[PDB]
């Protein structure tokens, strides 16, 4: 009695934290895979998505 | 007197163009690879 909001999104364990991916935002977010090469340095981190 | 004439290598680099210079910028020269 009180929830404010419910929802549904990527389970936060069969994509565990650890060996793969990371989800703190709503998209699942990975490192490295395809880094714009030639840009500043506040960028690529969109390309993460 | 003309500006562009025949003449052999002159005391300085410019005459004369080395084809040489291939091969060393096709393998040993990293680029900034596109910071």
């Amino acid at each position: 009695y009180g929830a404010a909001v419910v929802n549904i999104d990527l389970n936060r364990d069969f994509f565990d934290t650890a060996t793969g991916i990371d989800l703190t935002k709503g998209i699942p977010l990975v490192q490295d895979l395809l880094v714009p090469i030639g840009v500043t340095a506040g960028a690529e981190q969109s390309a993460e998505y | 007197k003309p500006i562009i004439e025949r003449q052999g290598e002159t005391v300085d680099g410019l005459t004369i163009i080395d084809t040489s210079i291939v091969w060393p910028i096709l393998c040993q020269c990293t680029y900034p690879l596109v910071e």
